[PDB]
């Protein structure tokens, strides 16, 4: 997703308190942007025996 | 060819104390 983040020129990546890759730039252009995971929310389950 | 000086005083080496100064960005990564 787009982010709204710049940094100077000699820093290439982002890390998070986890140390997690959150913010990155991009090649074949200039511009940041944020990667989170897909995995997300709770499932449960209910069956009657 | 450089030029030489005849007389000069001798250094004097009084000292000062610095206050959170010299620090500098250790990494290269966006925090
Ligand atoms: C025709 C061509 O190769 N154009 C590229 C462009 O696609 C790229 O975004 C830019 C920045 O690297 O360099 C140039
Ligand atoms: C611990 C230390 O180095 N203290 C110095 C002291 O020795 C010196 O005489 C003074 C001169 O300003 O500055 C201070």
């Amino acid at each position: 997703t787009n982010s709204t983040k710049k940094f100077q020129p000699f820093q290439q990546f982002g890390r998070d308190v986890s140390d997690f890759t959150d913010s990155v730039r991009d090649p074949k252009t200039l511009e940041i942007l944020d990667i989170a995971p897909c995995s997300y929310g709770g499932v449960s389950v209910i069956t009657p025996g | 060819k450089c030029g030489t000086l005849s007389n000069k005083s001798p250094s004097k080496l009084t000292q000062t104390p610095s206050s959170r100064r010299g620090f500098y960005y250790f990494d290269d990564i966006f925090r």
